[PDB]
């Protein structure tokens, strides 16, 4: 968020309408990996196993 | 009118040998561990999306 509002107050104003997918789309991307993820060794019944 | 014949002690027949043979036991199919696809597909985007 840090870097769009750099962007944003020096005055790019690139982000404005559509441009603004690209960092939409990436703080999604971020979101399903830490949140779900998987678990490692200790949770042995990952759905493939299970 | 025949030939004399006086048989002898018989001659050593060959020796056979015995063997007890126990078999090998067959290896065993590896169990089916599994990657996580998906999370290192996820990763390549959000480092390319950036």
């Amino acid at each position: 968020g840090g870097m769009v509002a750099m962007v944003f107050a020096s005055g790019s104003h690139v982000f404005g309408g559509i441009g603004s997918i690209f960092p939409l789309f990436m703080m999604v991307g971020i979101m399903m990996m830490m949140f779900r993820g998987m678990g490692g060794g200790q949770q042995q019944m990952s759905r493939p196993k299970l | 009118m025949k030939r004399g014949f006086a048989r002898p002690t018989p001659e050593k027949p060959p020796v056979i040998k015995p063997e007890n043979i126990v078999l090998s036991t067959p290896l065993s199919i590896p169990p089916p561990e599994g990657k996580p696809w998906w999370l290192i597909v996820v990763g390549v985007v959000v480092v390319g999306l950036l």
